[PDB]
């Protein structure tokens, strides 16, 4: 399948000082989800 | 004979030679960083005081 990436600070603020403080205030989800991002990535890398 | 060096092959390739078991390594990673991750959740604001 397509290997997609997705950059969740900026995704989820888009260059917003003030929306990154509060996300990373909100916790480590960005982490997860990119690393499991990669972890399906390495994984297709892996089927072919 | 071939069959006795084979298992000593193997015998020294899990002796020294690392990252052999990646696998299951792989997995108890994955799930302990999924609860040292959930812990680590637990101490988040989520927007109170």
């Amino acid at each position: 399948m397509t290997k997609t990436s997705v950059d969740c600070t900026m995704y989820i603020c888009g260059d917003s000082t003030e929306c990154s403080n509060l996300l990373l205030q909100y916790g480590s989800f960005c982490t997860q989800l990119n690393r499991a991002l990669t972890g399906i990535a390495v994984e297709q890398d892996k089927n072919t | 004979n071939q069959f006795n060096s084979a298992i000593g092959k193997i015998q020294d390739s899990l002796s020294s030679t690392p990252s052999a078991l990646g696998k299951l390594q792989d997995v108890v990673n994955q799930n302990a960083q999924a609860l040292n991750t959930l812990v680590k959740q637990l101490s988040s604001n989520f927007g109170a005081i």
